[PDB]
RNA sequence: UCAGGGUUCGAUUCCGGAGAGGGAGCCUGAGAAACGGCUACCACAUCCAAGGAAGGCAGCAGGCGCGCAAAUUACCCACUCCCGACCCGGGGAGGUAGUGACGAAAAAUAACAAUACAGGACUCUUUCGAGGCCCUGUAAUUGGAAUGAGUCCACUUUAAAUCCUUUAACGAGGAUCCAUUGGAGGGCAAGUCUGGUCGCAGCAGCCGCGGUAAUUCCAGCUCCAAUAGCGUAUAUUAAAGUU
């Protein structure tokens, strides 16, 4: 209510919408394609990089743990990401100076967990899950 | 070329009301999976959509009466319904299970030559029964009305006339090869 | 204590016991499957007092 | 087996100066059976004698017990000879194919394509 | 996708349009500013006896490169149509097969008796107890019965063949002719079971679990959900009367 309900009035409704759609914080990023050029991907699901070298990355309070991720540069962008690694000891399984496969996290912008900086993971070494070298059905193709 | 589903999923994923009821359900008839009920449901839901626009559309519009008349037949015709009804309101107090009442492996079961429903299952996928002169593997036939005083066994079986099966002819060998001459 | 240090991955799961009672027992599937699970829920027929027991119950 | 051949929408078509039906088989305990019998038994339903017929369709319904096909009987001999795409006539042996597989034609075509005058060699030659 | 009103997408089998490495010019013809025609410049790239000459796969296959990301240098004018001087010739148009868990439809992976315990209506008996009926799983072995999965002669299919349907002959005793993918603290269907670890290692969309008694971690057993499918990432709609 508060405004009008005119039988002319369908300009001064379709205009004042077009431009209070844009204080919408989800639409802004759609549309302008800042997303895309700020973003290390391209709206690519996936994306393929070389290691640079692994890390230990310090959790926030009040958990403590050592989380050890690694740092990645792109192919296809040559700037750097800051890539999570799952289960127990597939660390080992990530060797420098080889290629991997990230993927996002599942909250499609921001960072997950109790883990700041990161906002990527990892799920392919050569060819080969994490499950795979982790479960023992495959084994280094090396 | 033209594909379309048969099926919906629920929008609640688990709910402990209507898990019951489809597993219940899915115990009488001897269905495989859920996904052999959702079929059902869809198909009835939408039935109870069209019947829904019919009633509201004005009494004696040509429209109303050509699609009534000859839908009403159709649900006679298989037998979910009546033509001691034969109106519109009458579709909307059809539900579920007067559907699969009228499934083939029901029928078997029901009005013919069967145990339990379990067993009449594998009797219609292993060929021993014909609907009329005509072969099945297919539980899902639904039976039309005028063709439930045609269900018979086969006539090539070992359930009636025809060749014995392989358990009965292997063991008469076993009086010849196997303890005559083995 | 901890020795040999705690930055190590591989740790928890390099020290456990490694053991298994694996199958000899086939299990059922598509149809029998969802027989079972009917009757042993409903068609058996138990059920007594209020109680909370669940269809698991190692406790 | 003992078997039955039963008609099924006659025409007398003039025009190309044969009689054209569907051939309704019935097989008992059997089905499927070849094209050289069934065309026999039609021979000696119309007096036409088995040269002049020409059958092909037959897929077999399930469980067998009934299968389907469809089949002419010429007047002559030379109305069929005349007619008839090729293959079924070869279908019982009396006419052939060479011709020759598929390929050595295009090749040396695109090489009779680059000479002129004379390309007699390339016919024989290569 | 959706109650009503909408929102989002439309390279892509039909119709219209534009373009054949980038620009420009032009010949022939009824029709073209044509590229399976031509000429020139520009960017490329090939052969050469160095005098010269020849080229444009956003046609079908195929290769390199690019990337998260996509098939056979197969068979054939029989169908469907087109082109010609033509009833006869030609067509990578088009049809046929191969690869194919994009996706959709169909529905196997054990059914039935014997014994064995087990339940309750029913009957007898004061009750105990016994009989007995309807069924249930569950042990023990089995028994009888059935079938395609496969293997496979023949017929059929078709341009020739494959597949499918049709039919010989072999083909089921559960140990194998083997169903997996996730989960069990709450949201949300299912363990305050056992062993190991001790704020370490890890789990956790979210809320939170781990500091020696961990229902959440690593394993075992059991249980739950969906099922020839299930999980994960990303775009997007509904949920959002949070446009």
């Amino acid at each position: 209510m508060g405004k009008c309900r005119g039988l002319r009035t369908a300009r001064k409704l379709r205009s004042h919408r077009r431009d209070q759609k844009w204080h919408d914080k989800q639409y802004k990023k759609a549309h302008l394609g800042t997303a895309l050029k700020a973003n290390p991907f391209g709206g690519a699901s996936h994306a393929k990089g070389i290691v640079l070298e692994k890390v230990g990355v310090e959790a926030k309070q009040p958990n403590s743990a050592i989380r050890k991720c690694v740092r990645v540069q792109l192919i296809k962008n040559g700037k750097k990401i800051t890539a999570f690694v799952p289960n127990d000891g597939c660390l080992n399984f990530i060797e420098e100076n080889d290629e991997v496969l990230v993927a996002g996290f599942g909250r499609k912008g921001h960072a997950v967990g109790d883990i700041p900086g990161v906002r990527f993971k990892v799920v392919k070494v050569a060819n080969v899950s994490l499950l795979a070298l982790y479960k023992g059905k495959k084994e280094r193709p090396r | 070329w033209v594909c379309r589903k048969t099926y919906v999923t629920p929008r609640r994923p688990f709910e402990k009301s209507r898990l019951d009821q489809e597993l219940k359900l899915i115990g009488e008839y001897g269905l495989r999976n859920k996904r052999e009920v959702w079929r059902v449901k869809f198909t009835l839901a939408k039935i109870r959509k069209a019947a829904r626009e019919l009633l509201t559309l004005d009494e004696k519009d040509p429209r109303r009466l050509f699609e009534g008349n000859a839908l009403l037949r159709r649900l006679v015709r298989i037998g979910v319904l009546d033509e001691g009804k034969m109106k519109l309101d009458y579709i909307l107090g059809l539900k579920i299970e007067d559907f699969l009442e009228r499934r083939l492996q029901t029928q078997v079961f029901k009005l013919g030559l069967a145990k339990s429903i379990h067993h009449a299952r594998v009797l219609i996928r292993q060929r021993h029964i014909r609907v009329r002169k005509q072969v099945v593997n297919i539980p899902s036939f639904i039976v039309r009305l005028d063709s439930q005083k045609h269900i018979d066994f086969s006539l090539r079986s070992p359930y009636g006339g025809g060749r014995p099966g392989r358990v009965k002819r292997k063991n008469a060998k076993k009086g010849q090869g196997g303890a005559g001459a083995g | 204590k901890v020795h040999g240090s705690l930055a190590r991955v591989g740790k928890v799961r390099g020290q456990t016991l490694k053991v298994a009672k694996q199958e000899k027992k086939k299990k059922r599937t598509g149809r029998a499957k969802r027989r079972m699970q009917y009757n042993r829920r409903f068609v058996n027929v138990v059920p007594t007092f209020g109680k909370k027991k669940g269809p698991n119950a190692n406790s | 087996d003992t078997v039955t051949i039963r008609t099924r929408k006659f025409m007398t078509n003039r025009l190309l100066q044969r009689k054209q039906m569907v051939i309704d088989v019935l097989h008992p305990g059997k089905a499927t059976v070849p094209k050289t019998e069934i065309q026999e038994k039609l021979a000696k339903m119309y007096k036409t004698t088995p040269d002049v017929i020409f059958v092909f369709g037959f897929r077999t319904h399930f469980g067998g017990g009934k299968t389907t096909g469809f089949g002419m009987i010429y007047d002559s001999l030379d109305y069929a000879k005349k007619n008839e795409p090729k293959h079924r006539l070869a279908r019982h042996g009396l006419y052939e194919k060479k011709k020759t597989s598929r390929k050595q034609r295009k090749e040396r075509k695109n090489r009779m394509k680059k000479v002129r005058g004379t390309a007699k060699a390339n016919v024989g030659a290569g």
